RNA sequence: CCGGUUGGCCGGUCGGAUUUCCAACGGGGCCUUUCCUUCUGGCUAACCUUGAGCUUGGCGAACCAGGACUUUUACUUUGAA
């Protein structure tokens, strides 16, 4: 193609590129607000997180890191902060 | 009460504004004693192209913070006060000049006191419920530059009717010309 | 780039357009400052401390909830290590691979590995002298470098 | 170009392409010179009146003929939704 | 590495106008690129470019007409007395009438003519025809 | 600009959707193509059939421009739009080269079979290579149906269509010598369908 | 705002040039947050002044002199020798 909008690219293609090569590049990750089991304790947890977080009331361990995304635990209830 | 606020010898506008801070403070005791701190330097009047005139109030860069605590709830009665106005406070940030090549030593002029950084730090509190989250500047070929910035969608009902007033506050400031737009 | 290996991998971290963040995040700096001081009291380095800040709090990065950066924030309460954070672990490497070969001398692989451990240890030694964060005649050589480490 | 005083010199001031706003040369055996029929009113093309695109043989030989006539098309106001700007 | 991001800037623009494309991306968009795109903007060579402002470097999306044939960078940047900008657009200029030399006088980034008119000279940048 | 006449109607709406116009190529996609809307859970594309309205109006326009009619030429080797061709040559003054096309026939002054047209319709660019390639040689403007996956090069408007299915390809022709003769003034009834079936146009086998 | 060159202008003598003038190019002064340092005197430069429109009494380069504080280069222009 030879014209075409480089200023404004579709929300589809740029969602498509890799996070550095975008237009202005930013973050894909996120934070979440993770609730444990029992008492209530909004804590809120990288999405990437690389530690084993925990709750500060109890060791009611949050998220395991993995290579990419942390495996949230089973009983918990997160909301995309 | 009206002349502590102020800062040397008043104008009758900023002392109209000052009775309306005090005329504010005693009511509503959750904002007395919190803006009692609360003080500003000076106030421009420029005509936008609309007939309605534009207030930019003069704060001191530390006060700055303590109005933006509370500035929605400012410029509100403000503007509801004074009619064919719209109302922003700006912070008075010293530039130092370039220095030249023969000019004789004075400090280091750090990064805060340059006009780049001056200018889009009154472009940044023009706008101060929402963000820029983008800015772009075109060359035309006529040879002349026109800033765009891009504000995020959140809170524009706050500022989507003082826009080109935005523009006009910006022009006669700092001489250059800007464009705003909403991504949506 | 990788200027001890062939590897050309583009691999960081894409900090946001926002220098002032996160609104969503309602504490202040002083909660932050006194959180980070006390990390460092028991004795962890600032990618740690950011590291810990960023998963288990919500401190997006510490520059723009505060205003200057980690290290700074150690150096100005007295906590900064006497040796950068990457000199020591750049050191601590190099000893590991001398103890490993004193053990093992038919590893050919790890005198090589360890010749460009030691040359990127003077490249950062030469660095940070030049900056007068070490003092001049601070030379790493291996027997002080068994105790640098301690 | 022209001399002194007026009287134009280089003959056979040439066509440019369309869409690159390149010279079309005398050997260009690839080019092309579009011409499409005007209507007026009556859904029937008229003899003679057109709307013309040149087309030079290199954005032929590169595939890229196609689009640059949507484009050109478009722009003219005789397509309504085949080309996109953001692409 | 990345030595001089003018050449960089002015090599993209070249394979962008061989393959007959009109717009290209500049990546990282120096304080020299802004100026030496003005003058090419100004003799009528490029037309509009934006910068956009992310917080690293910039980038910048020059939009490109049919007209240029070859921007091109003089690395290193040679200091040019009076007499020497007549032979350097000699050598790289393809006739006397049209095409610039630009070079970073003491008075702002020009072009070689206005450097004439201006009676100054300095460090060579590049050229635009 | 147009009249507004010449918008999709629903009834050439259900022609196309009828013959599996829309249906078009597999994941190959030439990225020559943003003609392409939306795609199939089965790993096969939708054409945008209202881009086709368009380009085939488009190239009727361009057809109509030609002031002799002999000079439009109509080529099809492939087996499925040899009577289409035929057919279009009937109802407008195009002359067809049905089946092989000779090398040298718009190069090679001398031959037999020797044409100069102003203008080439072919079936499908990749096996009418040779007659695309040929016209690149004298200033001869191309025409193609064409899919999402064929080799657009040399081709000017490029009409997108499934050219894989016997009753498509026979649309497409029978629709381009519809607009064709409606553009000049032999079939008057812009509104009103035309009394030759679009069925005259199809591959029958033996 | 202001003058500087090339034009331009009744082609004023039948290829000479009085500028109310269009235009291009090249400088300077001032304001816009703009320190691009000034300790002692004569002289006051602009100058407060000013005679009814040439008057007697404000800011030192405006003219110098005296000492005092000076980030360091490369490059280029002009000139001396
Ligand atoms: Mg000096
Ligand atoms: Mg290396
Ligand atoms: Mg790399």
């Amino acid at each position: 193609v030879l014209v075409q909008d480089l200023l404004h690219p579709t929300a589809a293609s740029e969602a498509r590129k890799h996070k550095l090569k975008t237009l202005v590049q930013g973050p894909r990750s996120y934070f979440l607000d993770v609730k444990c089991p029992g008492c209530l304790n909004i804590t809120t947890v990288f999405s990437h997180a690389q530690t084993a977080v925990t709750c500060e009331s109890c060791s009611t361990i949050l998220c395991t890191p993995t290579g990419g995304k942390a495996k949230l635990s089973e009983g918990t209830s997160f909301r995309r902060k | 009460p009206q002349a502590k606020i102020l800062s040397q010898a008043p104008t009758e506008l900023e002392l109209q504004v000052a009775q309306a801070f005090v005329e504010l403070e005693n009511s509503s005791p959750e904002l007395k004693a919190e803006l009692r701190p609360l003080q500003f330097k000076s106030i421009r009047e420029i005509d936008v192209a609309g007939g309605k005139k534009a207030l930019a109030i003069f704060v001191p860069v530390p006060s700055l913070a303590g109005f933006h605590k509370v500035q929605t709830k400012l410029t509100r009665e403000l503007e509801k006060k004074f009619q064919d106005r719209h109302v922003i406070f700006l912070a008075e940030r010293r530039i130092l000049p370039k220095p030249s090549r023969t000019s004789r030593q004075v400090q280091k002029r750090p990064r805060s006191r340059t006009l780049t950084a001056v200018h889009d730090k009154i472009l940044e509190d023009l706008v101060f419920p929402t963000e820029i989250v983008g800015k772009r500047v075109r060359y035309l070929v006529g040879g002349n530059k026109i800033q765009k910035v891009l504000l995020d969608s959140k809170d524009v009902q706050q500022i989507d009717y003082k826009l080109e007033s935005f523009q006009a506050v910006y022009n006669k400031l700092t001489g250059k010309q800007i464009v705003f737009e909403i991504p949506s | 780039g990788r200027m001890h290996s062939a590897g050309k991998g583009i691999s960081s971290s894409a900090i946001p357009y926002s220098r002032n963040a996160p609104a969503w995040f309602k504490l202040s700096s002083e909660s932050v400052i006194e959180q980070i001081v006390k990390y460092a009291r028991k004795g962890l380095t600032p990618s740690q401390i950011g590291v810990l800040l960023r998963d288990a709090h919500g401190v997006t990065q510490a520059r723009v909830i505060t205003g200057n950066k980690i290290m700074r924030i150690l150096k100005s309460n007295g906590l900064a290590p006497e040796i950068p954070e990457d000199l020591y672990y750049l050191i601590k490497k190099a000893v590991s691979v001398r103890k490993h070969l004193e053990r093992n001398r038919k590893d050919k692989d790890a005198k090589f590995r360890l010749i460009l451990i030691e040359s990127r240890i003077h490249r950062l030694a030469r660095y940070y002298r030049t900056v007068a964060v070490l003092p001049p005649n601070w030379k790493y050589e291996s027997a002080t470098a068994s105790a640098l480490v301690n | 170009m022209e001399n002194d005083k007026g009287q134009l010199v280089e003959l056979y001031v040439p066509r440019k392409c369309s869409a690159t706003n390149r010279i079309i040369k005398a050997d260009d055996h690839a080019s092309v010179q579009i011409n499409v029929a005007k209507v007026d009113e009556e859904g029937r093309a008229i003899p003679g009146e057109y709307v013309t695109y040149a087309l030079s043989g290199y954005v032929r030989s590169r595939g890229e003929s196609d689009d640059s006539l949507n484009r050109l098309a478009q722009n003219d106001g005789l397509l309504k939704n085949v080309w996109s700007y953001s692409r | 590495t990345r030595s001089s991001v003018l050449a960089d800037a002015l090599n993209a623009i070249n394979n962008a106008e061989k393959t007959g494309k009109r717009q290209v991306l500049i990546r990282p968009s120096s304080k020299v690129i802004i100026k030496f795109l003005q003058v090419m903007q100004k003799h009528g060579y490029i037309g509009e470019f934006e910068y956009i402002d992310d917080h690293r470097s910039g980038k910048i999306v020059v939009q490109l007409n049919g007209r240029l044939n070859k921007c091109g960078v003089i690395s290193p940047r040679f200091n040019v007395k009076i007499g020497d900008i007549e032979k350097w657009t000699a050598n790289l200029l393809p006739a006397r009438q049209f095409g610039y030399v630009i070079l970073t006088t003491s008075a702002g980034i020009m072009d070689h003519e206005e450097a004439r008119r201006k009676h100054v000279s300095g460090k060579i940048l590049g050229f635009v025809y | 600009s147009l009249p507004a006449t010449f918008d999709l109607t629903p009834e050439d709406a259900q022609l196309l959707l009828a013959a599996n116009t829309h249906l078009g190529a597999r994941n190959v996609q030439v990225h020559q193509e943003p003609y392409v809307f939306n795609a199939r859970p089965d790993g096969v594309h939708v054409i945008n059939v209202g881009k086709t309205w368009e380009k085939l109006v488009l190239a009727a326009r361009i057809i109509a421009a030609i002031p002799n009619p002999e000079d439009v030429v109509a080529i099809s080797s492939r087996t499925f739009g040899q009577r289409a061709v035929l057919k279009f040559a009937a109802h407008t003054g195009a002359t067809p080269i049905a089946g092989r096309f000779t090398p040298g026939s718009f190069t090679n002054y001398i031959t037999r079979s020797f044409k100069e047209p102003r203008l080439v319709i072919v079936t499908d660019p990749r096996s009418d290579a040779q007659a695309i390639k040929e016209a690149s040689y004298v200033n001869i403007p191309v025409i193609a149906l064409t899919d999402l996956d064929s080799p657009s090069e040399f081709v000017d408007v490029a009409i997108p269509c499934n050219n894989r299915g016997k009753h498509s390809i026979g649309l497409i022709w029978y629709l381009l010598a519809r607009e064709v003769l409606r553009l000049r003034g032999a079939l008057v009834d812009r509104t009103q369908p035309w009394s030759i079936m679009p069925d005259l146009y199809f591959y029958r086998d033996p």
